[PDB]
């Protein structure tokens, strides 16, 4: 019984670690897209000021 | 014959149970389908066996929490009291105007409960002291039921407000009205606290990650030990009164300590035989009790050993008499020889011995005069009176509430100084 | 059977609720065409196939109404729970509580007593009401009045927009603010004072955005009120319903107003470097600086402080911190309560918004604190009521909606009345 | 379980930080990816593979945060413990203690204690800070101040590059070093004088490169508090830990500056060539040529020894070479301490950075000494105070930032009473 | 019976505390993993023999490092109780402010440890006298038993500071405070020191990288050799207390030194001859004890000889005869035989004959008198005092410690003098 008890604890810990790693995944992604997105917008950005003041 | 219709309430009520209806499933080798492969179940067509048990609150999102959990079919439909409108935590609401006028549908069903058993002995009831629902509730079932069965006996496995930090604001209030309910209407009254179980489930099983199940777990593993002694054959079985008998000396010192063994880590189970001394070396630990008062702060003025599994008595009465005169400071002395023994004839399921310690001791008196301090510095400002006001309470009896719990914490502070 | 109606008065409260269902719609798994692809507490089935949301809708602008009446929830709502008016508020007062609404409130009453009709375990209503505003206010004040001599025991929470400590958005404000305060005393509950400064300073600070908006804001607050209702909603160890902060944070009969906390609110990079347990979540979401209302903490005493942590949390750690939280001695709370902590845990882990600038985390906590230095808040309003009340200032847009002048007075006076409380319950016995 | 922090104040003390950090993780094995294919002393596992290190750097000036944020180690560290101001400090001690150093000692100070929170069993403090400089002076000892104030028990060992006699990088290095020094007297209790010219000779006669440049100079530094810390980082045959130093080489809690040697000194040219015995290794420990301090240790007494060893050590041959260097005619004790060595011995040997110019070798020692020739090393720079405060020059830069103007006599007369104790201990009985 | 408590305590009690325990484990044949393959072990589940001992210090280091070594299963973790703010080489840190916070533990394990035996004979220490930690917790403790437990018997191996090149600079401090209080509460110091071990591994056995290592294993061996005369058969038993019987006349002369025999190198193990004379040529040589007082420049109040190997008795008491009556000014003469010897039956693992050869000796003067020359030499000048005095404690006790320590060697001398 010491034995089981010994490796449900160890698995339980495993499963702990796995979803963290899962959520520095999602969180990598996240700082990713958000970079992404701020490029994109001074794109974006530098698009709308040339269509403003290429208005004659 | 001697059977138990176990009544919960409130939140903490609701889990116990809970936890505590598997850990008995799980004893007489049930299945959540309910059959097997008078005490406590009852048969029903087709061999099924269903709990003698009512549960009831004000909120019904507790039974959706308890029904859905493994080990939960069991539980007959046709109990589970649940009120549709609300709780709030707030005693006066679960006791005059909200949780009181449903009160009659609960005695409707203890006594359909009741009146169908043959020699019903006691009721065994588990709540909390500061939830609103459960500590209103519990005390006005309380009251009604022993005004009204005086033949049989009472038995709460309360829960103390957390003593260094609480988990409600309210948490003195709730607990001295129930208080003021308990030592004029119950006849046996056990507490546990939510702190000690923390630092046991840390310092004595190194756990990481200790789920309210587990503490529950806990609970409901000594709250069977207790009875265990009854529904089993034993070299000197005990039952619900024995221990009411042989330890109450006067009916107001009826607030027991509950201890379980043996509790054991991995490494420090790799290591440790299991050997009679060794569960006596770890039963009077005050790192063992399920209720924050450190015992070396008083002594006892009583306590019953409900052993379980098999063992020579004679090492039992070896141990008792050792532990008894080495601490002879931490016993109380005009009652000689204020420790009882019991044997029941059944280990748990999957070790080879057991313990359980159920203790009046008077050094539990000093929680209640922190509770004591509390309230009292709730009281001369007024905080938080006007919602209890606001149900038609009169503060008269919050006054004497308070000055009945005086009398409690001075009758043991009477005691563990009298010498003879 | 149990649930909750949620009204959004004004114009920042059509906005914060629209964002609030979108992150409700987008955490129960229900598409924003009411269709499937918990609910009971919020939305509900009309029979079959698609779901149909709790609320009412109020405005006298028909601009953000119409907006939300042809935006991406078109087909959410029912057509009937959308009122808005012909004419505007225009930021007094009086416009929204003697003229305008003098029988929209009967629409709206019986609009809500036909949803009552259908509620089996209501438990309080969770209003929102931009009080700088013109109908938030005035017209926020009467709706809540009209509940409360009509149904009476369900408690009325409150999430209300103040005016800033500093920056500007609006200069009568101070009239019609006090106003609805004076309005708000005794008929609402639970004030949770919610102020535009703090959390740009926060989206500024801590979520790395340097150009934020109110789409981040009301992001934020949507985030606040579904970490605060997981209790009724999903599972948790140790539940709360919201009739808990009704008796838990309210000592006294008149002083009910309180201030919001959140955390983790960390973005990706700056909690991807980072541990994150229980210990410092707890020991930063007492910290003065990301409270969502604006005050110092630090140089004033607690009075009650709920926390519901949800996510997988260990509740060992949750004992040992608020012990270690409570050890501090510039976190100290008054005489009359010692026992100043609530908790509740929920199993539900924060779920987040897609396309959101906060970042996924496991733990996470929300605080609602009763504290006494908020007091100093009203104070400085009020002082600037005076400083437009020394010469009657735009009192004629007031006095010429049939609004009796004298009762700025009272308000004005009454509202300082209550300092009396303040002041007092700071002093220990 | 047992740790240190790790601060970074000032230009020199950011760079030597770099460097020293560098040797932190390629020791362990740790990448600058934070990814790693003991650490408890330094870094801290965040969760799941990635590691934060226990630091802050603290400097006014953007330049070098800007670089240590755009370099290498880009990915390492929190993006919050890299704090930057806005403004030079211009090496007048006071801008950086009173004007701005209001500023941003708060936020260390925050950053601090959500730090050491997150800690079991922290030991000490390790300063790293440049006296001659602006902000490596007046920040560093408001911080010095503020911790004392908070935390106390808790050891501090600052290691700071007091100005060369001979060599100059600035003209107002005695003042802001006169403040600094009069500052840090009480509050740091060991403070290891570390040079910056002897470095210069000592790899032109060993190392034998002629144009060395700072960044060996840090490598060198890097190199022997890596050979401290390694009691508390590794395991040993006699474990030391840092609250041993602050109790053995403390005679009297004012006269705690101690100067350091470090050997095995050797490039590779000569290391297949030359034997390094053990007691050949502690005789050049001991030479006048390679302490770190400007000082010839034969003017004055030394008063305690502590001797680190790491890698493979045999004792008895240690004992034999330190009797040895005890009845060496050209070292000698105070009367009142026979007892002069203290000695510490590990399991590891030392780790070499590609591209550092020293060599792999089995054996290091390091050895510090509270000695009393450092003294003069005051008196001369003392000398140029007088030079300077004879015509109140560069004062008005002083007495312009709020500092009052008689201050340094003050500060001067202290180091004069510094300089007493220092001749109160090399006399007999 | 006569069980055994094992203390361990400071670094350099901890490292000779596994090596004593390797060198136990190999005696009697008890492999790492904890079987065998009650003098000292504790039976446990399974057969397996937990070590009766306790380790302790301030710092979890080197009870990690014991834990990771070889033989780190066997001590129970329940024994390994450690603070981690850490000591530091100051005894006042490690006496009167940390001592408050563990000893209450430490005791409370230490109890267990006792209630558990059935008769205890006495107990044994291992620590320094230098190091913080060490001497502090170690003496502290050793305070506290001996109120405790007055019956029984003290051993402290202690290991005092090398005379030449000091471990620690503050180290006199320290060991003066350590020896006036271990003078106090306890029956034997026996003393080590390292130059002597360095001196017997260069000179009998011609290891020339002397490594911890093998200076642990050594007093090690003597260590176990102490009391194996009592968990063996035995031509002529003993024990602990015997030899505190035979070998203190007066309870302050209680200061011993140590020598253990043979030992050889391995080219000299094949021609030396292994027979009681020169057995006796060892154990009798100045440079073959471990001791920094040359035992001719002395003399001997009483010297016992444990003997091990299943040889003569005729020749061991004859050997003994001549080794008094001719050396008789190297001895002492008002006293008759002052030489006691005991054999046991069985040798040690590697050879077939063993001495351990104790004395209470009267040249351990020069060393007390070298450790209070530093004294002075530090003290008369304040040095190193702002530690031992922001600790709660002024400089009274010092010099009265000191006092005491100067009427200790006070007695020896005289008693060096006296004829009759
Ligand atoms: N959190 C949040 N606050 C807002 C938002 N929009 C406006 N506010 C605040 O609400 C106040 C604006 O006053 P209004 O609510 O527009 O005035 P009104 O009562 O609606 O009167 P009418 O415009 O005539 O309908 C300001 O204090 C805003 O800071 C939003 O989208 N989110
Ligand atoms: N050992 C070492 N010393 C350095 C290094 N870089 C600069 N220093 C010293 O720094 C001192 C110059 O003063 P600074 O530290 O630059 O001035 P500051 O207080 O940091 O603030 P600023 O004036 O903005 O630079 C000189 O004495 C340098 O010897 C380095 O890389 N290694
Ligand atoms: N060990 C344990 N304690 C609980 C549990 N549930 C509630 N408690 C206690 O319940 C107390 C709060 O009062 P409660 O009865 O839950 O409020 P109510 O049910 O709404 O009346 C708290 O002090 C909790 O400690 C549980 O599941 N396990
Ligand atoms: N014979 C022997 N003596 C040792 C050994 N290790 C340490 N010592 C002595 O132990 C003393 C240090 O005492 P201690 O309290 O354990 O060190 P601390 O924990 O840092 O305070 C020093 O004087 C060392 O000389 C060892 O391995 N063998
Ligand atoms: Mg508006
Ligand atoms: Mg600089």
């Amino acid at each position: 019984i010491n034995m089981m008890r010994g490796d449900l604890e160890d698995n339980l810990n495993q499963k702990r670690r796995n979803w963290e790693k899962n959520t520095k995944e999602f969180n990598i992604q996240q700082r990713n897209e958000k970079l992404d997105y701020e490029r994109s917008s001074h794109l974006d950005n530098q698009a709308q000021n040339q269509y403003h003041i290429t208005y004659c | 014959m001697r059977e138990i219709v176990h009544i919960q309430g409130g939140q903490c009520g609701n889990q116990i149970g809970a936890k505590f209806w598997e850990v008995i499933s799980d004893e007489h080798g049930i299945d959540p389908t309910g059959t097997y492969h008078n005490v406590y179940y009852n048969e029903a067509t087709g061999g099924r066996y269903v709990p003698r048990a009512i549960l009831m609150d004000l909120e019904p999102g507790t039974m959706d929490s308890v029904r859905a959990g493994p080990f939960g079919q069991l539980f007959r439909p046709d109990n589970f009291v649940f009120g549709q409108t609300g709780a709030g935590n707030n005693w006066a609401k679960g006791h005059y105007t909200e949780g009181a006028e449903l009160i009659d549908s609960v005695l409707d069903v203890v006594r359909k409960e009741a009146e169908g058993c043959d020699c019903l002995q006691g009721f065994q009831i588990t709540h909390s002291l500061g939830g609103g629902t459960g500590s209103g509730m519990g005390t006005l079932l309380i009251s009604k039921v022993r005004e009204e069965y005086p033949d049989r006996i009472m038995e709460t496995f309360s829960v103390v407000p957390s003593p260094k930090v609480s988990d409600t604001v309210v948490e003195p209030y709730n607990a001295t009205l129930s208080v003021h309910q308990l030592v004029e209407n119950a006849d046996e009254c056990m507490v546990i606290d939510n702190e000690a179980l923390y630092d046991i489930c840390f310092r004595t099983l190194k756990l990481t990650t200790p789920t309210y199940g587990d503490l529950n777990h806990l609970v409901s593993a000594a709250m069977s030990g207790v009875t265990c002694c009854l529904r089993f054959p034993g070299q000197l079985n005990s039952d619900l009164r024995k221990l009411a008998v042989n330890l109450i000396p006067f009916p107001r010192l009826h607030f027991f300590m509950i201890g379980f063994a043996p509790l054991t880590s991995r490494g420090s189970q790799q290591y440790r035989a299991l050997t009679v001394p060794e569960l006596t070396q770890q039963m009077f630990d005050a790192k063992n009790m399920m209720c924050a008062a450190d015992p070396r702060h008083g002594r006892y003025l009583t306590a019953s050993a409900l052993f379980r599994g098999r063992m020579s008595t004679k090492e039992v009465d070896e141990q008792m008499l050792n532990v008894q005169n080495k601490n002879s400071s931490y016993f109380v002395e005009w009652i000689p020889n204020n420790i009882k023994s019991s044997i029941c004839d059944i280990p748990p399921k999957g070790l080879k011995m057991a313990v359980t310690f159920v203790g009046n001791s008077t050094a539990i008196q000093e929680m209640f005069k922190r509770v004591a301090e509390q309230f009292t510095a709730m009281f001369r400002r007024k905080a938080f009176l006007h919602w209890y006001t606001g149900e038609g309470m009169d503060e008269m009896e919050f006054t004497e509430a308070e000055s009945n719990m005086n009398d409690l914490v001075s009758e043991y502070q009477q005691y563990q100084d009298a010498t003879a | 059977m149990r649930e909750v109606i949620s009204i959004h008065v004004g114009q920042g409260g059509i906005q914060v609720g629209n964002a609030c269902w979108e992150l409700f719609c987008l955490e129960h798994g229900i598409q924003p065409d009411g269709q499937m692809p918990a609910f009971n507490t919020f939305f509900s089935e009309t029979g079959a196939g698609k779901h149909v949301p709790r609320a009412v809708f109020l405005d006298l602008e028909p601009t953000v109404i119409d907006e939300v009446r042809t935006g991406t929830y078109r087909q959410l709502f029912h057509p009937e729970q959308l009122i808005s008016g012909k004419e505007d508020a225009a930021n007094n007062f009086a416009r929204g509580h003697y003229t305008i609404g003098k029988e929209i409130v009967d629409l709206c009453l019986d609009r809500i007593r036909k949803l009552a009709d259908n509620c089996t375990g209501l438990q309080g209503f969770l209003v929102f009401n931009s009080v700088g505003g013109g109908t938030g206010s005035g017209l926020g004040s009467l709706l809540l009045e009209r509940l409360s001599v009509d149904y009476g025991k369900k408690s009325k929470l409150g999430f209300t927009i103040y005016p800033s400590p500093q920056v500007s958005t609006a200069v009568v404000e101070p009239y019609n603010s006090i106003l609805s305060t004076h309005s708000l005393l005794e008929h609402t509950d639970v004030a949770v004072m919610l102020d535009n400064e703090a959390i740009y300073d926060i989206c500024r600070r801590n979520l790395d955005i340097e150009r934020p908006t109110y789409t981040n804001l009301n992001r934020l607050i949507a985030q606040v009120i579904s970490s605060l209702t997981a209790s009724l909603r999903f599972d948790g160890a140790l539940n709360v319903d919201i009739t808990e902060f009704q008796t838990n944070l309210v000592p006294y009969p008149r002083i009910h107003f309180m201030l919001s906390s959140y955390a983790p609110i960390i973005s990706a990079e700056k909690a991807y470097h980072e541990q994150l347990s229980v210990a410092e979540i707890t020991n930063s979401a007492f910290e003065p600086a990301n409270m969502m209302a604006k005050c110092d903490p630090r140089h004033g005493k607690y009075m009650a402080c709920s926390m519901m942590y949800r996510g997988d949390v260990v509740p060992k750690d949750v004992n040992a911190s608020i012990a270690t939280i409570k050890t501090k001695r510039t976190i100290q709370f008054v005489d009359w309560c010692p026992t100043g902590f609530k908790v509740g845990i929920n199993y539900q882990p924060p779920t987040v918004v897609p396309g959101g600038d906060l970042a996924k985390v496991m733990r996470a906590v929300c605080m609602i604190s009763n504290s006494t230095a908020i007091a100093e808040v009203f104070s400085r309003l009020d002082h600037k009521f005076d400083l437009m009340y020394a010469k009657r200032a735009f009192v004629h847009w007031y006095v010429g909606e049939g609004m009796e002048e004298g009762e700025f007075s009272e308000a004005r006076e009454d509202l300082a009345a209550l300092e009396k409380d303040y002041e007092e319950v700071g002093i220990e016995t």
